[PDB]
């Protein structure tokens, strides 16, 4: 029926009343609360990093002859001959030859045995979909609607059609670019693939946390072995993935402005305190009644014995009233500075109701409006 | 009723520090560390096989080290492993230990011999473990907040991991040679021997039977126990059998990476009292407690510092909002009154 | 099922010609074919029947 369009700004845990005026018919109001918010970006997988594996078999000593290094089509793959060496054993000498042996060291870089487990993921982030969950007083009870922020996505909870968004900041903690370990998520601008350097995050990189083929850039280069001694000595960029998980610092659940709670598997940005929503509510006809059909309110008289001014319901008022019939009606502050609890109170005849109001004033002049009638409220806060 | 310690065998490996920083032929030579455990638990690879008896049998109170020439028994109680302190040994099985290590700049692991003579093989390894949540504590509690953290599991079952092995070099042996009466004898003792002498006739093999050099020096000739009948890893510190070519093998290995829950404790709520635009915090922390803050607008200023003792703290609380995280607790948010 | 090799010859993994005991009969050639099939998918079948004994 009636399509009521209000406003919020974008803060959960607030409640905030809204008043439902339709032409002919008795006031609504409507307490509403954002219980979440919810902003996914859509992910693509560039690559993910891991900890490298330096493979090193055993060297081959060549007694009494000249190894030969082979090309390898494998990933930082290094070969080099060492000659002039004469190794030594736990019984003596390897080589039976005292002159013309060599040393053939081989190495090659591939994912290590924990890149299942332990591993940093690198996403594309673009086009982020916001989410609400709203909790709305209607009708003495509480309902939770889901819908997308978009303002294209009706959800009827209770006959009522609910609208929100579209939001009016289309802002993101999240950059173009983002890197996800485990349960933190990162802003970084992360090399692409096959452009990875040595020491540093991407020194290992496979597109698949399954994949066979993997690029490798960690700057090794194989060393000559001690005198008499078979080990195959080299020198390395230690582990890109290791160095950046201890200088990553404070991930974006810390360091992310308008106090974002961040969220993975999926990746998603929670309670961003960032501009306002706007929410549209239609009601259906049968929900209102016609003031002839409604109860009327007369001799109205309103008192506060209590009062004190503060963020929560610090204020207590007494309104007398005079009512033709039985029925139930709406509770609203017309001013601003005060914020009633109730939104609805059963109206039976010649009795009085009790309301508790929130303000700031040390001296608070207020209106309130149960049904179609208004009453001044006097109210001294300390 | 399935054995893969028949095939393999622990072996003589290269060390850098076998003790007073000498280089030498180590039964309990380090291979690879693996750190990859958020836990802080060592993946530790080592040339002897622990649990295993030489006649292959599976005891949890043996070990197996290559003594000179062959496989010998070690109790398993005389194992350690140590890098500024002693370490806690959580799993043993074949050539892998997982151990707990407090902060050091090398790894020692050792053992103890049938004659007593303690072996041990020290390489350079910086062990500093992340800390698991915002709390440096010492012990693990029962209950506390659930947190991601990987670790080596204690299961003996073998899946998923695996190293490569072949059959190992030709291992020099000089006791084989003697002189009868001025010439060289080589005595086989029921084994596949490699020898190769600087004289005439015959200097060839590769021989299951005993031979003899007439007119040949003992410091003229070289021989060599060949193996052929076992399996050892593929180790850096070995060389490689130069009859065969690129001849491998794989095996499966126990204590392989997976996810699992790390228990934290959560550091007591402080006292709080609050002022104009401001908060004030009395924190009383048992252990090192990670205490951060942030403003809920535009500019965050993130602020971070870890409280070791007694200590009170004065932020203040923006028209926005201010953000508060006490170690392992859920932030606190604070708002100026209207 | 699945195929391992033996120097010319084919036959399943999960069951070598030297069964019961390959090891205790013949260690060396035991290890020789079980090298010449590490590529094999099946490698693991054959190792398991290979390193087991008692009929
Ligand atoms: C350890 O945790 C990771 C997540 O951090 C697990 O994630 C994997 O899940 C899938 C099936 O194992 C695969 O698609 C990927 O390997 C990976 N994918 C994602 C999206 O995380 C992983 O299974 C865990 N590893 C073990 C050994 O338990
Ligand atoms: C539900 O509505 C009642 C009034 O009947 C109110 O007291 C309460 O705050 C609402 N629920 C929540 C979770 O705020």
């Amino acid at each position: 029926g009636y399509e009521h369009v209000t406003v919020i700004p974008n803060t959960v845990g607030v409640p905030y009343k809204t008043l439902v005026n339709r032409p002919g018919y008795s006031p609504m109001v409507l307490e509403m609360e954002l219980l979440s918010v919810t902003l996914e970006p859509t992910l693509s997988l560039d690559y993910i990093t891991c900890e490298y594996k330096t493979v090193i078999p055993s060297p081959y000593v060549k007694c009494c002859g000249t190894a030969e290094c082979k090309d390898k089509n494998l990933p930082d793959y290094s070969c080099k001959v060492f000659t002039g060496v004469y190794p030594f054993m736990w019984g003596g000498a390897y080589c039976f030859c005292d002159a013309e042996n060599t040393q053939l060291s081989e190495a090659h870089v591939e994912k290590s045995e924990s890149c299942k487990t332990e591993f940093a993921s690198a996403y594309r982030a673009h086009t982020a979909s916001a989410s609400a969950k709203l909790r709305v007083l209607y009708q003495g009870n509480n309902i939770t609607v889901t819908a997308y922020a978009n303002g294209d996505h009706a959800v009827t909870v209770k006959d009522a059609k609910f609208i929100v968004g579209p939001m009016s900041s289309a802002w993101t903690p999240f950059d173009n670019k983002i890197v996800v370990y485990k349960g933190d998520v990162y802003n970084m601008d992360y090399p692409p693939f096959g452009a990875g350097r040595p020491g540093q995050f991407g020194d290992i990189q496979s597109r698949t946390p399954e994949s066979k083929d993997v690029y490798a850039n960690t700057q090794l280069v194989l060393q000559r072995p001690a005198a008499g001694t078979v080990h195959v000595p080299y020198s390395q960029a230690p582990s890109g993935f290791k160095y950046w998980l201890k200088e990553r610092g404070a991930s974006l659940q810390h360091t992310a402005p308008f106090g974002c709670q961040i969220a993975t598997n999926p990746v998603r940005a929670v309670n961003c305190a960032v501009g306002n929503m706007p929410i549209s509510i239609d009601i259906p006809e049968a929900a209102f009644t016609r003031v002839v059909d409604a109860p009327s309110l007369t001799d109205m008289s309103c008192e506060v014995p209590a009062c004190t001014h503060s963020s929560d319901f610090g204020g207590v008022a007494i309104i007398k009233y005079a009512a033709s019939k039985k029925g139930k009606c709406a509770v609203h502050s017309m001013t601003n500075a005060v914020t009633i609890r109730e939104a609805e109170i059963e109206v039976e005849g010649n009795s009085q109701l009790q309301i508790s109001f929130s303000t700031a004033l040390a001296s608070a002049e207020f209106r309130v409006q149960v049904c179609s009638t208004q009453v001044h409220c006097a109210a001294e806060c300390h | 009723n399935f054995n893969v310690y028949k095939a393999t065998r622990p072996y003589l490996a290269h060390c850098p520090d076998c003790g007073e920083g000498h280089s030498c032929h180590s039964p309990v030579a380090l291979e690879r560390i693996r750190n990859e455990a958020t836990d802080g638990t060592l993946k530790i690879q080592v040339s002897l096989q622990i649990g295993i008896k030489t006649d292959d049998s599976h005891d949890w109170t043996k070990l197996r080290y290559m003594d000179n020439h062959m496989p010998a028994d070690a109790e398993r109680a005389g194992l350690f492993v140590r890098t500024s302190a002693p370490c806690t040994i959580t799993g043993t099985m074949g050539h892998f230990i997982l151990a707990r290590c407090p902060k050091g700049e090398t790894l020692t692991v050792g053992f103890t011999d049938s004659r007593k003579i303690s072996h041990s093989c020290t390489h350079p390894f910086h062990h500093d473990p992340p800390v698991i949540g915002r709390e440096k504590f010492h012990s693990r509690p029962q209950h506390g907040k659930e947190l991601p953290c990987s670790t080596y599991v204690q299961s003996t079952a073998a899946t998923t991991e695996e190293i490569e092995v072949h059959m190992p070099p030709d291992t020099p042996d000089r006791t084989l040679m003697s002189q009868q009466s001025g010439n060289v004898k080589i005595t086989v003792n029921g084994q596949t021997v490699r020898y190769k002498c600087n004289c005439g006739g015959s200097n060839e093999g590769l021989t299951t039977t005993d031979k003899v050099i007439n007119n040949c020096k003992v410091d003229q000739c070289h021989a060599a126990v060949t193996n052929h009948k076992k399996w050892q890893y593929n180790s850096p510190l070995v060389p490689r059998n130069a009859e065969l070519g690129d001849r491998k093998g794989k095996i499966h290995i126990p204590f392989p990476l997976a996810n699992v829950t790390c228990r934290v404790p959560k550091a007591r709520n402080p006292t709080v009292t609050y002022g104009k635009n401001q908060v004030i915090m009395l924190l009383y922390p048992d252990h090192p407690t990670l205490l951060s803050y942030r403003n809920m607008g535009e500019e965050p200023n993130y602020q971070e510092e870890w409280v070791m003792h007694k200590k009170e703290v004065v932020l203040t609380v923006p028209t926005e909002g201010l953000e508060v995280t006490w170690g392992n607790n859920e932030p606190y948010k604070y708002w100026p009154q209207l | 099922p699945v195929m391992c090799l033996l120097a010319n010859t084919t036959f399943p993994c999960s069951q070598p010609p030297c069964t019961p005991c390959c090891y205790e009969k013949e260690p060396e050639e035991t290890l020789r074919m079980l090298e010449d099939n590490v590529m094999r998918p099946g490698y693991y079948q054959l190792l398991q029947a290979s390193l087991t004994c008692s009929p």
